[PDB]
This record gives C-alpha cells, structure tokens and sequence, in this order.
C-alpha cells in the first residue's frame, strides 16, 4: 500500500524468498521499462549459479561484478551533481556517468511490445554487456595511462569523435531472432571498431 | 524521498536535522549578502576609476606629444635599452567573510634605466613624462587590484548561492517530507494500539457477563 | 500565601483534588472576600499523569499519547476559574507552570493549554547554561493581554513603547550577533556594533536580576530606558515623539 | 606574479617602458610586444598565450583596439591571475570586455 | 542511548530526581570518558551547596559559573566553524575555543583505570580549575583593553610561546596521592608562572 516496502506483507515475504525484484515508481514515472530498481534488488543465487557460468558463458561473472560497480558509482556521484554540479567533476567520473547512462538506456531499458526486445536470449545479454564494459575499460586507459603529462584525451574529444561508434553501442538492442550466428559476429564486429579507435 | 524509520526518537532527530538546516540558510544567506554588498560596491569602484584612468592616460598621451615636440624621437632608444624592471608587484591577501581575496601591492626597486635619456635635447619633457606614466602605473595597479578581486568574488559568490539553494530545494524539503512521514506512521501505530485495547475490553465484558 | 503542598509520596488521586482545592479557596478570597488573588499551579505537567493514572484505573482506553480524551475538558475546569466579575472588586489570575517533555510543544500538555490560555512565558536552556537568571527569552514569549494591562493610569505612559523598542532591538541585535561569528568583527558597521553592545547589557542588566531583587514596574522601565539611551535618536522608531522627548534626555 | 606586461601600441609601450615596467630576461622572452601595422593576428595571440602561461606576469596591459582582435582569446580566460586591462588608445577612447562577467 | 527525554521510564524519572548525569553516546563513540555531556545534564543541588562552598572552598563558585559559560560558548561557536570556517573568527572567540578545548581534554576527560585519575579529590578539582580560568581571564585581559592601538598578539604568537606553559596546564591532571602539599603548591607555582607572562 502506497508503494512503501515497509509493509507487513512485503517485509514478511523478503525473509522467505531468495530473489527480490524491487519495482520503482520513479522508474515508471519516466518510461523506463522494466522498472526494476537495480540498487535495492538482490539475488541469492549467485554462489549457486557460477558453477553453471564457468561452463557455458565463461566470461560473464567478471562482467556483472563491474556492471554492478558502475551502476553504484553513478549513484554515489548523482548526489554530488544535484548539490555541487557537473562542472567540478574529475575525468574518471565523467566517463563513469556516461557509460552507466549507456547501460541504463541500452541494456536495462527493454520495450516489451517491439518485435526484437520482447525476448532476449542469453548470448545477446552477455554479448552486448561484454562490449559496454570493454568500452568502459578502454576509456579507462585513455585517462589513467596518459594521466597528467601530455595534452591528453579528456573525454570531450571522445564524444565528438566516437559519435558513429556510440551510435553502434546504443543500437545493439535491435538484433531480432532472424539472425543467431550473425549477432555474435556483429558483437565482435562492433568490438573491432572499439579495438582500433583507441589506437587512433 | 524519505530517510529513516519512525520510532518517536527519530522525530526528535529529524527535528534536530531540520533545525541545523533552517539555520544553515540564514547563516549562509547573510554571508551571500555580505559578499554581494562588497561585490556591488567594488563594481562602483570599478566603473568610477575606469573613467578616471581614461583621463590620466589621456593626459599622459598629451604629455607624450609634448615630449616628442621637444626631443627628437624616442621609439628605438627606449625600446632597445630595457634590461630589468623598475616597478614590480607583490600579491597580498585580503578577506571578506572568510573568502580570501587576491590583491596586488606595487613597489619600486628603483634602478633608473632611463637615467640619461635625452640629456642634450629634451630631458625636461622626460622625467615628467616618466612622472605622468609612473603615476599611471600607480593607478593601473590599483585598478588591477580591484579587477582581480572582482573576478574571484563572483566565482566565489556563485558557489555560495548554489549551497544556499541546494539547502532550500534539495535538503530542507527532503527533511520536511520525511518528518511528515514520521507523523502519519506514528498515528497509524496509535490506531493499532487503540483497536487492540478496545478489543480486549470488549472480550472482558463478555466473560464478565456470563460470570 | 495559602501554599498547598503535594509531594511524590502522598497519593496520586490527591493530585487531582489539589488544584480543585486551591481554586476553591481562591474563589472565596476573590469575589467572596473581594481581594486580588494570584494562583500559581506547578507542576501542571505532573497533574496530567495523575489524570492519566486514575483514567486507566476506571478501565478507560487511553487517547492520544496515553493521555485521556477528556483532558481538554479537565484542564478547562481549572484554567477557566479565573478572570474578574461584574459587581465584585476582587479578581483572580493564574500562572500554571508546566514542563514540556523533550522540549516539544506538539505534546498535548503545552498544546491543550495553548488553546485555552492567553500567552506564554518561555524558560529556555540556552540562557540557563549561559548562567542567566531568570533564563527567560522574550522573542518567542508573548502576553496576549498585555495591551490592556499597561497604560497611563496603570503603570505609566511610556510602557507601550519602551517594550516595543526593547523587543525590536533585541531581535535585530540577535541577528547581528551571528554576523560577528561568520562575517567578521571588522566588517560590521558602527551601528551594528552598537546592537552588539546592547545585547551584552540587555541579557546581563535587564533580564538577569538575581533571585532576591524586587524591581518594581517603575524600576523596570528605568533600566529599559538606560539600555535605550545607548542608542541615538532616529533609530527608536517604535516610540513616538510625544513620549520620546521626555524620557530620552536624562 | 611580479611583472607587468604590456601589449599596447607603438606609442603606448614607449610611455610604459618609461614608467619602469619593462624587463628582459634573455632566456625566456621579452615581457612586452610592440604591435605595428604589419604584424598578424596570430602573433598577438601567441604572445597573449605567452603572458598567460608565464609565472612572473601578474598584470597584462593591452589597448582595447588591439584587444578587439584577440577578444575571442580573452573571453575564454576566466582566471584571477593575470589580470587583464584595457586601456584607451591615442586614437580610440573607451567601453567593453569585463562586464561580460557582470551584466 | 534512546528515547532521549521522551521515554516512559526516563520521562517519569526526571520529574522525581534532582541530579541527572546524562551520558552521551556521541562522546562515547569518540571514546571521551566519562561520556557525561554538559548540555543536557543538570543538578539541582546548586543552591543547597553554596552554603558549603562559601565556607570550605570559597574559590569555587565564581569558577563553576564561568566554566559552564566557556563550554557553551564553544558549543554555540562549534556550529559556526563547521558551516563557514575558522578563518573569519574573532580573537575574543578564538580564546574560547582553545581554553574550552583545554577544559574538555584536561578537566573533563578522566581515566578510571589510570592509578592517579581513578579518584580525584576536591582540592585537586578546584586547584586545576582555578588555573584554567585564570589563564582564560588573563588572556581575555590582554586582548581586550590593549586592542586596536597597541601591538597585542592575536593568539597566534601566544599559542606557540605558551607551549611550555600550556604543557603545564595539560600535565596538571597528573599529581597524585603521593602529594597534597606538593599538589597544592604546584597550582600556585603555575599561577605565578602565568603572572610573569602577562606582565609582558
């Protein structure tokens, strides 16, 4: 009642169940579907599933450990922007807020009535997550290795030069089940553009 | 946006958090009025002395013409012979309401590099063209002392004006709608205790009536 | 004095019959023997736990915060035994002294007496820890019938204006007292320095008086004019010139 | 910042060098720049970048007629040091450039 | 720790008892022992003890009246420094923030297992309090009457020059049960040491 999770029905249920998909109303006041609040939600089959995950998708457990770190790093800095402002941030934090905004818009948002996002098989899930985190790790080396000395990459030159590549990252959700093997290739075909653009 | 659980003790805690935030406005708003009042009076000192240096530099420019009428041309003798500076500045510190204001202070380590300029034709129009321009750099340092105080004040009164409004719009309404949640949730426990205690009294009359 | 004790040992049912006893004798001395009686009721917060205790003895269901629902009627039976009547020369006035729990006015003991009484006097912990006796702050305190009390025939003519000015300079002087902390002792002007020197002498000479010094109402206004004389003219805007011309030069 | 810099004009700098603000350390640069009729807009922009990056420069004097060309370069400079002033020319009187910071 | 003054056990008790030594949890979290905070604690036997205090320890009553003023003058100024900073503070105010900090560490702090602070007799209590407020009264005397004309120290040259004398005040809680005479004359020793310093 009232969307409050301090309820004798809800709080009694959370002591019994293992998975909790907390739906947020503010994620429904904007059209962000599904509305699962990634901060308060949890699962308890983590240790029970990684024995399945080192057999079929052998790279996915290091991915969610960073993707959950990026989404919490955004929330710890979102309270700074509304009080202090966006102009006073560092460069390792402005790359954090924009990759996490790419995760919330491409990976987390999912239209249920469109013909392609009404069902997403798990190779498409691990596939499009493996490129949005490698892009986060590649943009880390552009800031951390060239740190202070040279007139370096400061991420303002990234967003104007990667405008074709960011449009590839924001369009990975459009892969219908009319292709199965080609979607795994285009996940790496988008990666080879991501491979070379950090060199140039 | 609510913060913590209502206990009858959190209400006194949230009223203490509200009390510091209510006095976090007026103690910081009046700082933003003390900064702006000096920021507005420096701008009047900016405008007044900027039309005052325009008259001094006009007088120094007419002195220049006079010197050239008397004394040849010095547009290569003066330019070539510069080695060290005769007028220098040292940055001093000042403050208003705990905001450190950079300010400039001028001083002369006077070794005159134009001690002998003219000296055969002119040299009387010089050392009063020097006086007309050393008085000019006397004033242009005093104006630049107000320039560097003006430019660092509004970039330090913007960060104070944001800290006031972040309290007024983000922190104070969040505490106040938290405090409204403490009141209605504590009233909902009092009806639960009222319904339980009245039900005991209704059952106590049932056993009394048979016995 | 008609002093009525009631300790913590003697029964809690006797706390209910105690102000009914005290106001019965204060209705016989006032407008049955025609004299002015001042009734002091303390502690009026300790009355209500005695009212709460006999309520649960009758197996009655407690109202808001444990206190009974008829507490606004029960506080009305003893607060409204006051005032003065038509054909009798006596009167009766009440000062019911009560302590608010956890400094909360939203509590029903200082709230239900606020609907029915006519102004409050505040004893604060801010002035008490500053070693000021009596620790009474006058900004949130108010007397709703003080316009009627004072006057020309009643105390003297300048009472309505020296209290209005002493309240104004204390409010302004409290605001500049924080700017000495956060802005600077040098940045504040000469007039704001004068409000600083007013507040240091207002809390130590006017409010602080000691537990045995009986200042009359004429000695009170003379101390108040000494603290207004440190200000020059044309700042005392609450006092008209018809009374400011006499009392200021002295 | 201990030096005063002047970009000025031809008649402007020879009055200010007579005031005593010129200083030549032969390693780094001269602290002034005479701007004549046949110098490009780029050369004013490099020396403006020189005086802003130099540590000893605390004040930058410049005529506003010369500052009208490098106006795009000094509208981006929004620091407290070095101060930049616009002084009037022999021909050109006055008004613009700091009140962009305050309207 | 809880239900600070509105709790049916605590609220009924404070209407009966005369003395209330309120132990704070915030002083206990910073390990300030004893954790009796001086703002909400009270005693009501202060009028009943001035007959005893005007007979046996006649120095005491004007000291305890002033020591409670300095402890709140720091408290009303502690909320100033955490908002705007210590940079715009006055000099009659900075002399409160050092002596009150000297009170909270020397006078109020006390170790119950240390073999000399496990029981502090009352001549030792009046002794070290009479020196910490005479230090406050002499330093108030220096700054106020000599102000704005004479070149008097604005507390910055005092705090380094009294570094041996401020060590004597902070080490005054170490005298024991192995002295009473020596402990009494050392308070008079440290007092005449300060009288020479204020003659400067």
């Amino acid at each position: 009642p009232g969307g409050d999770f301090s309820d004798p029905v809800t709080s009694a249920t959370l002591g019994i169940v293992q998975v909790f998909w907390g739906l947020d109303k503010k994620l429904a006041q904007r059209k962000h579907f599904p509305s699962v609040n990634w901060l308060i939600s949890y699962s308890k089959y983590m240790r029970a599933l990684d024995e399945y995950y080192d057999k079929h998708f052998t790279e996915f457990v290091p991915l969610r450990t960073k993707a959950k770190e990026i989404l919490q790093e955004e929330e710890d800095l979102a309270e700074i922007v509304q009080l202090v402002g966006k102009a006073s941030l560092a460069e390792t934090d402005k790359i954090t807020l924009e990759v996490a905004k790419l995760i919330k818009d491409d990976f987390l948002q999912q239209n249920g009535y469109t013909p392609y996002d009404r069902f997403c098989p798990f190779y498409k899930t691990v596939g499009m997550l493996s490129n949005m985190i490698a892009f986060y790790d590649m943009a880390r080396r552009a800031v951390e290795t060239t740190a202070q000395s040279d007139n370096k990459i400061t991420w303002s030159i990234i967003r104007e030069h990667m405008g074709e590549i960011l449009y590839k990252l924001s369009s990975m959700k459009f892969k219908d089940p009319v292709k199965d093997g080609e979607a795994k290739i285009k996940a790496d075909y988008a990666q080879l553009l991501e491979d070379m653009q950090n060199a140039f | 946006r609510i913060e913590i659980f209502p206990s009858r003790m959190a209400q006194t805690i949230m009223k203490a958090r509200l009390k510091g935030a209510q006095t976090g406005r007026n103690l910081l708003k009046k700082k933003s009025d003390a900064l702006t009042l000096r920021f507005r009076q420096i701008l009047k000192k900016i405008i007044e002395t900027k039309m005052l240096m325009g008259e001094v530099m006009r007088e120094a420019a007419f002195s220049l013409a006079e010197a050239k009428f008397t004394a040849g041309d010095f547009s290569t003798t003066v330019i070539q012979n510069v080695n060290k500076a005769q007028v220098k500045i040292r940055a001093k510190k000042d403050n208003v309401a705990g905001v450190t204001l950079p300010v400039f202070e001028h001083y002369h380590e006077g070794t005159d590099s134009y001690e002998l300029t003219g000296l055969a034709r002119g040299g009387e129009q010089l050392a009063k063209l020097k006086r007309n321009y050393a008085k000019a750099v006397e004033l242009l340092v005093e104006l630049a002392s107000l320039q560097t105080s003006f430019v660092t004040l509004d970039e330090a009164i913007k960060i104070t004006n944001r800290r006031v409004n972040a309290i007024e719009h983000v922190i104070i309404p969040r505490i106040e709608r938290t405090l409204a949640y403490i009141i209605t949730e504590l009233d909902e426990r009092e009806r639960e205790e009222f319904y339980r205690l009245k039900k005991i009294q209704e059952k106590k009359k049932i056993l009394k009536e048979k016995s | 004095v008609c002093l009525f004790l009631n300790l913590a040992n003697d029964p809690t049912i006797e706390r209910i019959i105690t102000p009914r006893l005290a106001l019965t004798t204060a209705e016989f001395l006032a407008y049955q023997c025609e004299k002015h009686v001042l009734v002091i009721l303390t502690d009026m917060s300790s009355y209500a736990e005695a009212l709460r205790e006999v309520s649960a003895a009758r197996e009655e269901v407690p109202g808001r915060r444990g206190f009974p629902g008829y507490m606004y009627t029960d506080l009305a039976t003893i607060y409204e035994r006051a005032g003065r009547v038509e054909g009798r020369n006596g009167s009766i006035t009440q000062i019911p002294i009560l302590t608010m729990p956890n400094d909360d006015i939203t509590h029903p003991i200082p709230d239900l007496t606020g609907y029915i009484t006519e102004g409050q006097i505040y004893v604060d912990r801010q002035l008490h820890n500053r070693q000021i006796y009596p620790p009474i702050n006058v900004l949130p305190s108010l007397s709703r019938l003080m316009k009627s009390a004072i006057g020309e025939g009643m105390t003297r003519k300048d009472h309505a204006d020296v209290s209005n000015q002493l309240y104004a300079c204390y409010a302004i002087g409290k605001d500049v007292q924080a700017m000495k902390a956060v802005v600077g002792e040098e940045a504040l002007t000469s007039d704001d320095l004068l409000y600083l020197e007013f507040l240091q002498k207002f809390e130590r000479n006017f409010i602080a008086q000691g537990p045995y010094e009986n200042r009359t109402v004429y000695e009170t206004l003379d101390i108040g004019w000494q603290l207004l004389r440190i200000f020059p003219k044309e700042m005392l805007k609450r006092i008209p010139q018809s009374t400011l011309s006499e009392f200021y030069p002295r | 910042g201990k030096l005063i810099a002047v970009i000025g004009d031809e008649d402007t700098v020879t009055g200010f060098l007579l005031g005593g603000i010129g200083e030549l350390n032969k390693n780094r640069h001269p602290n002034f720049l005479v701007v004549e009729k046949d110098t490009t807009i780029n050369e004013i922009e490099d020396t403006f970048r020189q005086f802003l990056n130099r540590d000893d420069i605390g004040i930058i004097l410049i005529n506003q007629y010369i500052a009208e060309m490098v106006r795009h370069a000094l509208d981006a400079h929004q620091r407290s040091i070095p101060a930049v002033l616009e002084i009037p020319s022999k021909e050109h009187p006055y008004d613009a450039a700091k009140d962009s910071i305050l309207r």
